[PDB]
C-alpha cells in the first residue's frame, strides 16, 4: 500500500541523518556538545564510542545504531565507532536503488553477497601474524595504545597485555578467549606502574577493617546460608519491651556467633564469600566482625560477576549450615590476600585455584579515581587487540583504511559478477570511500573541495597503498604500524550487513497496542 | 448509540483485514521478505519475528472485522500447524476482490455463495492433485522429510532447522498420529552449543544441587507427587500463632524454619529416597532433606516425569501418605552432569519407547522459543500425514492449479456467481505474485503459462520463488501435505465471509 | 425545553425508526446474514436474531425502545417474527411520510392502517383452518422447525433439535390449555459439546457432579433428601467472626465439625435417601464421613435453584435438615452423571421415569458463540411449534403470504367512502416490504423478485408457490417447506400496526432536542 | 457512468416541476391569474398555461420540452393547453420513486407508452356517439366547452357562427379532420358581432386600386409573384438618380419592360391579381400599376407571404412566379369579385364563390372597439377548436375531471393482475393522474385530497357519477349539469404528455 513505501524512505532518512552528524570520527573534528536533556539535566560528552553505547533514542531505526556498537565490543573490542559509520554508508546505497526500481528484497540479498566477497579480499591483503607469538602481538598493542589517550603509560601496558591473554589462550584460529574469562577489576591505590597480572582468579569486593589474612593457605567459601542464634533463626523465649532486655538478647546472639566462626575456621577458611541475597539478613552484621577475628574475609551483598566466576573456574559449590557443619564441596585455594597499596584498597586474590585452563585477572590500579580510568580504557583496548588475533588472525590496514581500499578491488568483482546484485554492491564500493570525507565535512566551512580529494589520493595508490588515516600522506598502509586485526574489519562489515538489511525487510506500519 | 451505516461498515471490514494481512504475507511461501516488528506502544524494543502467531497477536485489533480473523487463525495454527500465516493472508486477499464487486454492485450473498462453491471446487481439485508417497514406510519417511523441510525454512533458525527435519519425522512416525508433545518433550535451556539440539536418554533438570544433599543418588525409586510445600508446610501440629509484638516478628520466622523439618519426616515414613515436588524451595530447607536421606528434588517438571512414568509403569498423580497409593517410577543414577557450561541434575536409567526428552542449546532465550513454535507447526502437519499419506505439490503451484479448475467451472456452472467464482480464483493467485517480486521474477508473467502446464499433467513442476525459477518440487522438496492445506483454505473462506456478511456495525 | 408538534414530531419518528429497521431487513429470513458487532468493552457479539439486536443497541429516541418491548412479548407468544415485525413498522412510517407531504393528517393514516390490517388477517385465515391430534402434527412440525432454526443461521444436522422439540411441547402442555409453558422450560447450554448432539432431558441437570467418583454412579428411583444444611462453610450473616489460635483450638474445631457432619449423614440415610442435595455443599473434610456412611451427594445447589429442581421433579419438599421426615422425599428414576458425547460436557442428571412437570432442553455446541446461537434457534423454534400443537394451522412464509394479502388489501382499500382509502393502499405496498427485504438477503434485486411471486398469487390466491428462501433454484414454497405459524404472521401484522398507530397518534412531544432515551 | 445522467436528470425534473406548479394554480375556469415579469420588466397577466412557459423559461433541458409540448397541443386539439403541462410534471414526481427502487429508465419509458395504449381503451368505453353531419349536436358540445374557456362574454353570438363555417367543410360522413388550413380567421375594422359572416370564397386583406374596376363578374384569378419592373439598382425600381443623364439611360430599359409585362397578363386573361409588397417583390412600378389597373383588371396590392401560401392550396390558384408559368391551369374560377365598404369601414376584397379543392371558409370577425375585435377572435378560435376535435373522433366524454380518476383506478387494478417488473410504473402513473382533478378542486374551493378520495369511491361503485362542478365547488354530479369535452381533447393531453416524459427519461 502506501504504508510500505513511506516507512522505508523515512526510516532510512532518519538513521542516516543522525549517522551524518555522528560521522565526525577520528581525530579532532566537529564542535563539542553540552547537552540540555529532555529531563533537564546537564551532560557533557566526548569520544564517539562512549556516546554510541550511551545514546538514548526512541526511533526504531536509530536504536539499531546503539546496539551495533555493543556487539562489536564483545567480538572485537575494537572498531566500536567504526562499525556504525560504515553501516550509514550501506543506508546511502539503499535510497538510490529504490529510485532505480530495484526492489527491497533484492537489496537485502546483495548485502550477503557484498559480505562474502569482501571479507575474502580482506583476508587476501592481510599479512598473517601468529597469534601465539609475542613480538608481533607487542607491535600491534602499541598501535591501539598510541591511538588512544596514553602515549607514556603505553610502555607499561603493551607487555602486560601479551602475558594476560597468554594465560587464557587456546592454540587454534577458532573462536576462543573472551572477557567472560578476562576479568577486569578496578582498585583505588597503586599506580599504572604497579598494575598486576595474577594468572588465577582475583575478585573485586570490599573487606571490613585492615588487619586480616595476607598469607598462604585458604579454603574458598561459596555459602548460601544464614546463622542460627537467638533472635536470628534459633528459638529464644526472651521477649523485649525494654532497652535493657534488648541488650540481653543481642549479647547472647553475638556470643554464640563467636563460637560459630571457629567451626568456619576449622574447615580451613581464610576466605568466605557470602551470597548476594539474604534468607533473612544472611550471616548477620554481627557475624562479619567476628569472622574478621578468625582471619576470614567478608562481602555481603556480593556483585553478580563474582558468583559467575567462582563457580565456573574453581568448581565451587554451595555448603550446608555451620551447626550442621559445612559439606566440603568447596574448591581448592592457597591465597587469601587483602591487597592494600599506598594506604587504600581492599581486595581478594585466590592463587592455587583450579582452573579449566582459562581465566586470567588483571588488576587495574591508579592513585586517584580519574587515574584508574586512564589505565582502564587503554588496557581494555590493548587486551582486546591481541584477543582478536586468537579468534581470527592476521593484520590488515587500520583506522578503517582497508574499507576504502576494499572499494577498488570490490567494484571489479561486482562487474564480472554480472547479477541483479552487482549494481547494489558497486554503489556500496563508492559509499565506503566517503568515510574520511564525511568525517571532516561537518566541522567547518567550504566542504566540497577537500571531500573529492581524499578519495583520489587513496585510490591512486592502488591495491597495496593509499592515504593513511593516522598520519596522512600516501604511503604503504598494510604494515607501517597503521594496522588493526583481520577480525575488527570483517566483524564490522558482518554486523552492519545484518542490522541494515532488517530496515529493508519490513512492510506496512507496525506498532504493538 | 453509534450506528456505522451500510457502505461504511463494509469499507472498515476491507482495509482493516488488508493491513493485518500484509504483515503475515511477507514470511509466507519461500524466502522473500520478513517482519521485524517494531514495538514502542507497550515497550520500546524491536523484535525479530517470522512466525505468524507472534506478528498477529502482539499487534492489537481495534478494527472490529480484524478481531474475528486473528482468533480463528491462531487456533488453526495449533491444530493444523501453520494456520497463522496461511488463513489470514487468503482471507485478506478475498476481501480485496469483494471491494471491487460491491462498487460495481453485486449483492453480498452472490459473493458469499460464489466463494463457497468455489471452495468446494478447490478442495475437489486439491484431492485430484494429491497422490500417495507413503506406500512403503521408508518412502513414507522421505515424504515426511520434504513436508517438514518446507515448514522449518523461512523461519529464522541458525542450524536448529537441520536437526528438526529428522527429529519431527522420527517422533511422529513411531507414535502413529495424535499429539507429539508427549512423544517429544521440549526442555529449553542455554548451553555452550550455539544452536544444536539432541535427543536426551533420560530427563535432565536444570538447577545446581549444593549443600549436604548428595549430587549422586544410587538406586533411585521415585515417588511421584504433583504438589508439596512451597517452602513451608501447614498441618495439624503446624498451625500456630507466635506473632503479636515487634520482637515476636523474628520468633515466628524461627518457627517457620521448624515447619520445614516437619515435612521431611512425612517422606521419611515412606522410605522413598527420591521425592519429587514441582515447586522450588530455597537452599536452606534443602539441608534438612539431604541430612535425613530422603532427598528432595525441586523445581521438577511435569513433562519430564511423564516421560519416565510411561516406560516404568509408574503413575503421575498426587496423594502420598504411603507409596502404595501412587505407583513408582525408576532410574538408576541421578547424577550431576554439566552440559554446556550449566550444571544439571540428570536422571538416567530408562531410554525411549513412548517418549523422549529433547534438550535444545543456544545462548539467547529468544532462539529456543522461536525454535519451538517453528517445530510445533511442523509436528502438527506431520501428525495429519499419518492418517492421509497424500501429499500435494505447493510453493504456490498448488494454488494456481485449483484456481485454473475454479476459472473453468466459473464460466460454465453458475447463473450469476460467475464473477464471484473468478474472484475466488484470482485471490489464490495473489499469493504467488507477491512472492515473485521479492524473488526477482515478473508477477504478471508467472501467473498468466506454467499454470496451464501443471494442470495438464506436470504437477511436479511448480513454483520455486526463493530463486525466481521453475523447479521440480518432487526433487527440490517444496511440497506440503494434503491435510494442512485443505483446512486452512476452508477456514480462510469462512472467515472472510463472516465479516463480508456484516452490513451494519452497532457499537453499544 | 422545546415543543415539537406535527411535522417536527413525525420527522423525528422516521429518523429513529429507520435506523433499527435497516439492520433487521439485512438479517431477515433463512437467506439472512450474520451481523458482527463490537461493544465498547472490547468485546465482540455476533448476533442475527431481531431480539438480541434490540437488547444490544440503545440508539436515541423513545421509538427505539417501544419496538424493544413489543418484540419481547412476542418471543414468548409466537417466538420468531422479531426481525419481521420491526421492518414492517418502518415501511408504514416511510409510506405515511409520502402521504403526509401530499397533505394527509396522521389520524387518517392511523385508522386506515388499522382497517387495512383487518383485511390482511382475514386473508391469512383462509390458507388453513386444520387442528389435528399430536401424533399427526409431528411431520408438519419438524418441517416448520427447519425454517425457524434456519433463520438463526445454519440448519444442517439440526434435525435433532427439531425432533426433541415436539417431545418438549407435548410433556409441559395440553392441547387446548391455551396458556404458556415457557416458564416451565429451562434452556441449558454448555461449551465443549457439538451442535450435532441435542438431548431431551425428562428431568433436570445440575452442573455439579458426585463428591467422589468412589461413591456409586447410580441412585435408586425416588428417595431424594432435599436439604439446606452445611457440610462446608455456610458464610453466615452473623457478624463478628473469630478464628482458632494455636495447636489446641485448631484440633478441637476439626474433630467438632467432623463429628457433627457424621451425625447429619446418618439422620438423612435413616429417613431414607441415597442422594443428598445440599444448598451449602461438601468440603474435603466432609467427603471422608460421606463415603464412610456411603451416600452419593451433590456438592452445592444454588439458593433459588433448589426450588426449581423440586417443582420440576414433582418431588415433595423437605426445606432443611431440621425438617427431615420419610413421608416427604423428592422424585427420581435414576441419578447418574451423564457424558453426552464428550467428557467436556459433564452435567449430572436427576432424570424422571415418573411425573415430569418440566422439561429441560439440553443443547450443546463446542464454543460460546455456538451455544448462544443454538439456544436462541431452539427456544424460538419451540414457541412457534407450541402455537401449532394447539392448532395446526400453517401458512408458507418467505413473503408469499404477504403478497397475496397485498392484492386483497389494495382492492378492499378503495371501496370505503371515508378518507382512509389512500392509507389502506399504502398498507398493501407496506406488506410487500418483507419479500423485498428477503431478496436483499438472497442475493437478488429487490424489485423483480416481488413481482415474480405476485403473478403466481394471481393464479392461486394461496402461498405455496413463490421464490427462493433456502436457495436451490426452485420457485416453490411447498417444495422448500418454508413454513411459519398462522397465528405468528397474524401476530407480526397486528402488533406492528398497533404500535405504529400509537406513534402516528402522539404528535405531542416535549423534548429539549429531538430525541431523548 | 450513468450516474452522471442520473444526477443531471433529477436536476432537470425539479426545474420542470417548479415551472409546472404555477400552472396547477391557473387550471380551469377557477384558475389563478399569474403576474409574470419578463426580462423586459413588464407585468403580464395571463391565465392561459401555454404563454407563461413561452415568455420566459429557465435554461434547463426539461423546461424546454414543456414549451414544445404545449405548442404541439395547440396544433393537435387547440385545447387542453393548460391541462397537458399538469399531467407532465405530475408523472415526473412518480418517476423519482421508480428510479430509487431500481427500475431502469428504459423500463419506465416503454411502460409509459404501454399505459397510454392501455388508458385509451378505458376512456372510449365511457364515450358516447353524436352526429357529425348534424349542426345542433356539434353546437351543444362546443357551447359547453366555451363556458370552461377564459373568453365567454361574446362567445354566445360567435358559437352558431363557428359551427356554420365547419359544416360547410364537412362533406362526407367521416367528417374529415377539419384543420385551420381550410378555416381562415380574418378581421375587419368597424362593425358588430351580428355583422360577422361566412364568405363562401376567401376575404383578402387590404385593397389597393382606385383607377381599377370596382365590381367585375365572372373573374379569373390570377396570381403575381413575378416583378412588374426591371430589377433593383438601389431602389425597388430600376430607376435611381445621380445625374440628369443617368436617369435617362435607365428609363430606356424600364419603359420597354413595363409595357411588355402589363400586356402579357392581360393576354392570358385575368380579372383578379394578387400582388405582394414592395419589400417582398424586388421591383414593382407605379407606372406599370397605373396601366395595369386601367386595363380594367381588379387588383389588390400589398399582401403577406403567409397569405400567398394560404391561397395557393385553398382556392387552387397555384404559383405563377415567372412569365412562363401564366398558363390557364394556374388560374382559378371566381364567380364574383366585389368591393364591400359596408359592415365595418375600410375596403376589403370578397371573392364570393370560388372553384376550390377541399372547401375553404373564411369568417370575417368584427367588432366596435379594438378590444371587441380581439375578444371575438379568441372566441371563434376556442369555439372552432373543439368542433374539429369531435369530427375527428365521433364519441363524446365528460369534462369536470371525472374521467381522469376513472382511468386511474382501472389502471391500478389491471396492473396488479398483469403483474411484472413494469407493474410499479403503471400503478404510479395512474396515481400521477390523481393530482389534476385534486388541483382543480382546490381552485374550486373545497379541501382537495378529500374531494378526490370521495370521487374515487363514487366511480368504483357507480362509475359514471360525480365530477367537479362549478356551482357547488365540489362534489355534485356532472350528469345533471353537462360538462362535456371532445374525446380527442383528452386523448391529446395524455399521449403528448407521455412522449415528453419519455424523451426526458431517455435523455442523458
Amino acid at each position: 500500500r502506501d504504508k510500505p513505501a513511506q516507512i522505508r524512505f523515512s526510516n532510512i532518512s532518519a538513521a542516516k541523518a543522525v549517522a551524518d552528524a555522528i560521522r565526525t570520527s577520528l581525530g579532532p573534528k566537529g564542535m563539542d556538545k553540552m547537552i540540555q536533556d529532555g529531563k533537564g539535566d546537564v551532560t557533557i560528552t566526548n569520544d564517539g564510542a562512549t556516546i554510541l553505547k550511551q545514546m538514548q533514542v526512541l526511533h526504531p531505526a536509530a536504536r539499531m545504531l546503539v546496539e551495533l556498537s555493543k556487539a562489536q565490543d564483545i567480538e572485537a573490542g575494537d572498531g566500536t565507532t567504526s562499525v556504525v559509520i560504515i553501516a550509514g554508508s550501506l543506508l546511502d546505497s539503499c535510497t538510490k536503488l529504490l529510485q532505480k526500481g530495484i526492489h527491497p528484497t533484492i537489496i537485502s540479498e546483495s548485502f550477503q553477497k557484498a559480505l562474502e566477497k569482501g571479507i575474502e579480499i580482506l583476508t587476501d591483503m592481510s599479512r598473517p601474524v601468529e597469534l601465539s607469538d609475542r613480538e608481533t602481538l607487542l607491535n600491534s598493542a602499541t598501535t591501539s595504545l598510541n591511538s588512544k589517550v596514553v602515549s607514556q603509560y603505553s610502555s607499561l601496558l603493551s607487555p602486560m597485555s601479551v602475558n594476560a591473554v597468554m594465560k587464557v589462550i587456546d592454540p587454534a584460529t577458532a573462536t576462543s578467549v573472551d572477557l567472560r574469562d578476562i576479568k577486569i577489576v578496578k582498585k583505588l591505590g597503586g599506580t599504572i606502574d604497579d598494575c598486576e597480572l595474577v594468572e588465577g582468579l582475583v575478585l573485586t569486593q570490599k573487606v571490613s577493617n585492615s588487619g586480616i589474612t595476607r598469607v598462604e593457605k585458604a579454603k574458598i567459601g561459596l555459602i548460601q546460608f544464614c546463622l542460627s542464634a537467638p533472635k536470628t533463626d534459633m528459638d529464644n523465649q526472651i521477649v523485649v519491651s525494654d532497652y535493657a532486655q534488648m541488650d540481653r538478647v543481642l549479647r547472647e546472639e553475638r556470643a554464640y556467633i563467636l563460637n560459630l566462626v571457629k567451626q568456619i575456621k576449622k574447615t580451613g577458611c581464610n576466605v568466605l564469600l557470602i551470597q548476594k541475597s539474604i534468607l533473612r539478613d544472611a550471616l548477620s552484621d554481627l557475624a562479619l566482625h567476628f569472622l574478621n577475628k578468625m582471619k576470614i574475609m567478608v562481602i555481603k551483598d556480593i556483585e553478580r560477576e563474582d558468583i559467575e566466576f567462582i563457580c565456573k573456574t574453581i568448581g565451587t559449590k554451595p555448603v550446608a549450615h555451620i551447626d550442621q557443619f559445612t559439606a566440603d564441596m568447596l574448591g581448592s585455594a592457597e591465597l587469601a590476600e587483602e591487597v592494600n597499596l599506598n594506604g587504600s584498597g581492599k581486595l581478594l586474590k585466590i592463587t592455587g585455584c583450579a582452573s579449566p585452563g582459562k581465566t586470567v585477572t588483571i588488576v587495574v590500579r591508579g592513585s586517584n579515581k580519574l587515574v584508574i580510568e586512564e589505565a582502564e580504557r587503554s588496557i581494555h583496548d590493548a587486551l582486546c587487540v591481541i584477543r582478536c588475533l586468537v579468534k581470527k588472525r592476521a593484520l590488515i590496514a587500520g583506522g578503517g583504511a582497508p574499507e576504502i581500499e576494499l572499494a577498488l578491488r570490490l567494484t571489479e568483482y561486482s562487474r564480472t559478477l554480472s547479477g541483479m546484485e552487482s549494481y547494489c554492491v558497486r554503489a556500496f564500493a563508492d559509499a565506503m570511500e566517503v568515510i574520511p570525507s564525511t568525517l571532516a565535512e561537518n566541522a567547518g566551512l567550504n566542504p566540497i573541495s577537500t571531500v573529492t580529494e581524499l578519495r583520489n589520493r587513496h585510490a591512486q595508490g592502488e591495491k597495496t597503498a593509499g592515504i593513511n588515516v593516522r598520519k596522512g600522506g600516501i604511503s604503504n598502509i598494510l604494515e607501517e604500524l597503521v594496522v588493526q586485526p583481520l577480525l575488527v574489519s570483517v566483524s564490522a562489515l558482518t554486523l552492519a550487513t545484518e542490522t541494515v538489511r532488517s530496515i529493508l525487510k519490513i512492510d506496512d506500519v507496525v506498532n504493538t497496542r | 448509540a453509534d450506528e456505522e451505516r451500510a457502505e461504511t461498515a463494509r469499507l472498515t471490514s476491507f482495509i482493516g483485514a488488508i493491513a493485518i494481512g500484509d504483515l503475515v504475507k511477507s514470511t509466507l511461501g519461500p524466502k522473500g521478505m520478513d517482519k521485524i516488528l517494531l514495538s514502542s506502544g507497550r515497550d520500546a524494543s524491536l523484535m525479530v519475528t517470522n512466525d505468524g502467531a507472534t506478528i498477529l497477536k502482539n499487534i492489537g485489533v481495534d478494527n472490529p472485522a480484524a478481531k474475528v480473523l486473528v482468533d480463528m487463525s491462531r487456533v488453526q495454527d495449533d491444530e493444523v500447524g501453520d494456520g497463522t500465516t496461511s488463513v489470514t493472508v487468503l482471507a485478506a486477499e478475498l476481501l480485496r476482490e469483494a471491494e471491487s464487486l460491491i462498487a460495481k454492485k453485486i449483492h453480498p450473498q452472490t459473493i458469499i455463495a460464489g466463494w463457497r462453491e468455489a471452495t468446494k471446487a478447490a478442495r475437489e481439485a486439491l484431492l485430484s492433485s494429491a497422490v500417495d508417497h507413503g506406500s512403503d514406510e521408508v518412502k513414507f519417511r522421505q515424504d515426511l522429510m520434504n513436508i517438514a523441510g518446507t515448514t522449518l525454512s523461512s523461519k529464522l533458525l541458525t542450524h536448529h532447522k537441520d536437526h528438526f527435519t529428522k527429529l519431527a519425522v522420527e517422533a511422529v512416525l513411531r507414535l502413529k498420529g495424535s499429539g507429539n508433545l508427549e512423544a517429544i518433550h521440549i526442555i529449553k535451556k542455554l548451553g555452550g552449543s550455539l544452536a544444536d539440539s539432541y535427543l536426551d536418554e533420560g530427563f535432565l533438570l536444570d538447577k545446581k544441587i549444593g549443600v549436604n544433599q548428595p549430587k549422586r543418588i544410587e538406586n533411585a525409586k521415585i515417588l511421584i507427587a504433583n504438589t508439596g510445600m512451597d517452602t513451608d508446610k501447614i498441618k495439624i501440629f503446624g498451625s500456630r500463632v507466635r506473632v503479636d509484638s515487634t520482637a515476636k516478628v523474628a520468633e515466628i520466622e524461627h518457627a517457620e524454619k521448624e515447619k520445614m523439618k516437619e515435612k521431611v519426616e512425612r517422606i521419611l515414613k515412606h522410605g522413598i529416597n527420591c521425592f519429587i515436588n514441582r515447586q522450588l524451595i530455597y537452599n536452606y530447607p534443602e539441608q534438612l532433606f539431604g541430612a535425613a536421606g530422603v532427598m528432595a528434588i525441586e523445581h521438577a517438571d511435569f513433562a519430564g516425569v511423564e516421560r519416565l512414568a510411561l516406560v516404568t509403569g509408574g503413575e503421575i498423580a498426587s496423594t502420598f501418605d504411603h507409596p502404595e497409593l501412587v505407583k513408582l517410577g525408576s532410574c538408576k543414577l541421578i547424577e550431576e552432569v554439566m552440559i554446556g557450561e550449566d550444571k544439571l541434575i540428570h536422571f538416567s536409567g530408562v531410554a525411549l519407547g513412548e517418549a523422549c526428552t529433547i534438550v535444545l542449546r543456544g545462548a539467547t532465550q529468544q532462539i529456543l522459543d522461536e525454535a519451538e513454535r517453528s517445530l510445533h507447526d511442523a509436528l502438527c502437519v506431520l501428525a495429519q500425514t499419518v492418517k492421509d499419506s497424500r501429499t500435494v505439490y505447493g510453493g504456490g503451484c498448488s494454488e494456481m492449479l485449483m484456481a485454473h479448475a475454479v476459472t473453468q467451472l466459473a464460466n460454465r456452472t453458475p447463473g450469476k456467481e460467475a464473477v464471484a467464482m473468478e474472484s475466488y480464483a484470482k485471490a489464490l493467485r495473489m499469493l504467488p505474485t507477491i512472492i515473485a517480486d521479492n524473488a526477482g521474477y515478473d508477477s504478471a508473467d508467472l501467473v498468466a503459462q506454467l499454470r496451464a502446464a501443471h494442470s495438464e499433467g506436470n504437477t511436479t513442476a511448480g513454483l520455486d520463488m526463493r530463486e525466481g525459477t521453475i523447479g521440480d518440487m518432487a526433487i527440490l522438496g517444496i511440497t506440503e501435505s494434503f491435510q494442512v492445506k485443505r483446512q486452512v483454505l476452508l477456514s480462510a473462506a469462512e472467515a472472510a465471509e463472516v465479516i463480508l456478511r456484516v452490513d451494519n456495525i452497532i457499537k453499544a | 425545553k422545546s415543543r415539537l408538534m406535527g411535522l417536527e414530531a413525525l420527522k423525528s419518528h422516521i429518523m429513529a425508526a429507520k435506523a433499527v429497521a435497516n439492520t433487521m431487513r439485512t438479517s431477515l429470513g433463512p437467506n439472512g446474514l450474520d451481523k458482527m458487532m463490537v461493544d465498547k468493552d472490547g468485546d465482540v457479539t455476533v448476533t442475527n436474531d431481531g431480539a438480541t439486536i434490540l437488547s444490544m443497541m440503545d440508539v436515541d429516541h423513545q421509538i427505539a425502545k417501544l419496538m424493544v418491548e413489543l418484540s419481547k412479548s412476542q418471543d414468548d407468544e409466537i417466538g420468531d417474527g422479531t426481525t419481521g415485525v420491526v421492518v414492517l413498522a418502518g415501511a408504514l412510517l416511510e409510506e405515511a411520510e409520502q402521504l403526509l407531504d401530499r397533505g394527509i393528517h396522521p389520524i387518517r393514516i392511523a385508522d386506515g392502517y388499522e382497517q387495512a390490517a383487518r383485511v390482511a388477517i382475514e386473508h391469512l385465515d383462509k390458507i388453513s383452518d386444520s387442528v389435528l391430534v399430536d401424533i399427526k402434527d409431528t411431520e408438519p412440525l419438524i418441517q416448520t422447525a427447519k425454517t425457524t432454526l434456519g433463520s438463526k443461521v445454519v440448519n444442517s444436522c439440526h434435525r435433532q433439535m427439531a425432533e426433541i422439540a415436539v417431545n418438549a411441547v407435548l410433556t409441559v402442555a395440553d392441547m387446548e390449555r391455551r396458556d404458556v409453558d415457557f416458564e416451565l422450560i429451562k434452556v441449558e447450554g454448555k461449551v465443549g459439546g457439538r451442535l450435532e448432539d441435542t438431548k431431551l432431558i425428562k428431568g433436570v441437570i445440575v452442573d455439579k457432579d458426585f463428591s467422589h467418583p468412589q461413591m456409586p454412579k447410580k441412585v435408586e428411583d425416588a428417595k431424594i433428601a432435599i436439604l439446606t444444611c452445611p457440610f462446608e462453610p455456610p458464610k453466615p450473616k452473623t457478624k463478628h467472626k473469630l478464628d482458632v489460635t494455636s495447636v489446641e483450638d485448631y484440633k478441637a474445631l476439626q474433630k467438632y465439625e467432623k463429628e457433627k457432619f457424621e451425625e447429619m449423614i446418618q439422620q438423612i440415610k435413616e429417613t431414607g435417601a441415597n442422594l443428598a442435595i445440599c444448598q451449602w455443599g461438601f468440603d474435603d473434610e466432609a467427603n471422608h464421613l460421606l463415603l464412610q456412611n456411603n451416600l452419593p451427594a451433590v456438592r452445592w445447589v444454588g439458593g433459588p435453584e433448589i426450588e426449581l429442581i423440586a417443582i420440576a421433579t414433582g418431588g415433595r419438599i423437605v426445606p432443611r435438615f431440621s425438617e427431615l421426615t420419610a413421608e416427604k422425599l423428592g422424585f427420581a428414576g435414576l441419578v447418574q452423571e451423564i457424558s453426552f458425547g464428550t467428557t467436556k460436557d459433564k452435567m449430572l442428571v436427576i432424570e424422571q421415569c415418573k411425573n415430569s412437570r418440566a422439561v429441560t432442553i439440553f443443547i450443546r455446541g463446542g464454543n460460546k458463540m455456538i451455544i448462544e446461537e443454538a439456544k436462541r434457534s431452539l427456544h424460538d423454534a419451540l414457541c412457534v411449534i407450541r402455537n401449532l400443537i394447539r392448532d395446526n394451522r400453517v401458512v408458507y412464509g418467505g413473503g408469499a403470504a404477504e403478497i397475496s394479502c397485498a392484492l386483497a388489501v389494495s382492492q378492499e382499500a378503495d371501496k370505503c367512502p371515508t378518507l382512509e382509502q389512500y392509507a389502506m393502499r399504502a398498507f398493501a405496498d407496506a406488506l410487500e416490504v418483507i419479500p423485498m427485504a428477503l431478496s436483499e438477503n438472497s442475493g437478488m434485486n429487490p424489485i423483480q423478485t416481488m413481482t415474480e411471486v405476485r403473478a403466481r398469487q394471481v393464479k392461486e390466491m394461496n402461498p405455496a408457490l413463490g421464490i427462493d428462501c433456502l436457495h436451490k433454484g426452485t420457485n416453490d414454497m411447498k417444495q422448500q417447506h418454508v413454513i411459519e405459524t398462522l397465528i405468528g404472521k397474524k401476530q407480526q401484522i397486528s402488533l406492528a400496526t398497533q404500535m405504529v398507530r400509537m406513534i402516528l397518534k402522539i404528535d405531542d412531544i416535549r423534548k429539549p432536542g429531538e430525541s431523548e432515551e
